[PDB]
């Protein structure tokens, strides 16, 4: 099985990296979802593991491609002391344990989107190492 | 235009010119005796309150859905920007609380319904609302329950949260769009114990997960942020995922809960004097 | 937008 505590680690640090990426609170879906189906509650992980994990690789696989983007890599320049820089880089090393301007508003949808995303990824890899 | 609320119920929409309603017996308004129109329809020209009200041939209600500088009226709930629903969900089960405030008191009545998404709307399951405080100004709440919710999924589309608010002949409606995880509000931790230490001005703090956070903690797991405060307003936290902490205690200890892996609302605060 | 510590596991890591 994958390396649990490494993974419950960096899920937990993708958490806090995509928090800082954007620290804000409150209130056509062209992202993969952890949806109810891909078996990634406390019983599809004892029942079968590997297919949550197999979403959360999609998943991750995905936003990095997003990440590495003209959405990012495009004005307005990020700064180079930014959590998005860091964030890119955690999400390809977690995949890689498993084997107006219109640019500006689109970052904060992707973040939002991904903070749910590696909310659930965290709470995946930290039942894992508890339980398996 | 005109359309049904409830059978025998109509809803008149208007911005005086008034619009034209047709009233069709299956004529007098409310108590009066007064024959206002002959024939099986009835020709009124609605332009205010006063041409609102039960109709009846020889049974049919009028409402109004007022529109001043082209803009609803939301007169009846209270601004707590545009928000007059507030919604809180205690846990990942699907289910959650609503409140609003008003100024009035009587002759207000309140529909609640909600759905998961707009198209193809999954059913969600509404009590009645009903008045659960006054303070000096009423609140009155519902609780609502995903039909089949799945409270580890990544939700992709919100729970709609819609209210129909009618006070005498003025009828308005709120809506609220919310993903449960935006609205999660943890109880505050329980059994909030504290240990002296021997010869020592440490004490060993400890709690325990909220009855109503959802199981198993170990996937659904929370922060505790651990607090030493004196009388006057310095910070003295600490955070953590255990369920105690060792702290130094002077001549108060409080503890609060957030969602470890999404950054939800903070608790209300669990306290212990030193 | 918030403070990094308002995030409580943020703080517990990075505080
Ligand atoms: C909230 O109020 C609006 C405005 O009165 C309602 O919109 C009307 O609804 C009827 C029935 O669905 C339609 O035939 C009309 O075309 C709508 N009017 C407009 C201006 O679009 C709306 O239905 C209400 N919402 C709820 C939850 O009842």
């Amino acid at each position: 099985s994958p390396a649990w505590t490494q993974c419950q680690q960096l899920s937990q640090k993708l958490c806090t990296l995509a928090w800082s990426a954007h620290p804000l609170v409150g209130h056509t879906n062209d992202v993969p979802h952890i949806q109810c189906g891909d078996g990634c509650d406390p019983q599809g992980l004892r029942d079968n593991s590997q297919f949550c994990l197999q979403r959360i690789h999609q998943g991750l696989i995905f936003y990095e491609k997003l990440l590495g983007s003209d959405i990012f890599t495009g004005e307005p320049s990020l700064l180079p002391d930014s959590p998005v820089g860091q964030l890119h880089a955690s999400l390809l090393g977690l995949s890689q344990l498993l084997q107006p301007w219109q640019r500006l508003l689109l970052r904060f949808k992707i973040l939002r989107s991904l903070q749910a995303f590696v909310a659930v990824a965290a709470r995946v890899f930290a039942h894992g190492a508890a339980t398996l | 235009l005109i359309w049904e609320l409830k059978k025998d119920v109509y809803v008149v929409e208007l911005d005086a010119p008034g619009e034209m309603v047709v009233l069709t017996c299956d004529w007098t308004l409310d108590q009066s005796s007064e024959v206002l129109g002959s024939g099986k329809t009835l020709t009124i020209q609605v332009k205010e309150f006063g041409d609102a009200g039960q109709y009846t041939c020889h049974h049919s209600l009028l409402l109004l859905h007022k529109k001043e500088d082209g803009i609803w009226s939301t007169d009846i709930l209270k601004d707590q920007n545009k928000t007059f629903l507030r919604c809180e969900a205690k846990n990942y089960s699907g289910r959650f609380t609503c409140w609003w405030l008003t100024t009035i008191s009587t002759d207000l009545t309140f529909s609640v319904k909600s759905s998961r998404g707009s198209s193809d709307p999954q059913g969600v399951t509404c009590g009645a609302a009903t008045l659960s405080a006054e303070r000096v100004e009423y609140e009155y709440s519902v609780e609502c329950q995903e039909d089949s919710a799945c409270p580890a999924a990544e939700e992709s589309l919100p729970i709609e949260v819609m209210v129909d608010a009618v006070h005498k002949l003025k009828y308005e409606n709120y809506t609220s769009s919310f993903f449960i995880r935006d609205i999660i509000k943890p109880d505050p931790p329980k059994n909030l114990q504290l240990k002296p230490l021997k010869n020592s001005r440490q004490v060993e703090v400890s709690w325990e997960y909220p009855d109503t956070w959802s199981t198993p903690h170990s996937y659904f797991s929370l922060t505790f942020c651990v607090q030493v405060q004196g009388k006057s307003k310095k910070k003295d936290r600490v955070f953590t995922d255990k369920t105690s902490a060792t702290v130094i205690c002077r001549k108060s200890i409080s503890v609060r809960a957030q969602d470890r892996y999404y950054s939800s609302s903070w608790s209300e605060w669990a306290s212990v004097p030193c | 937008t918030k403070s990094f510590c308002y995030f409580g596991t943020w703080c517990q890591m990075y505080g």
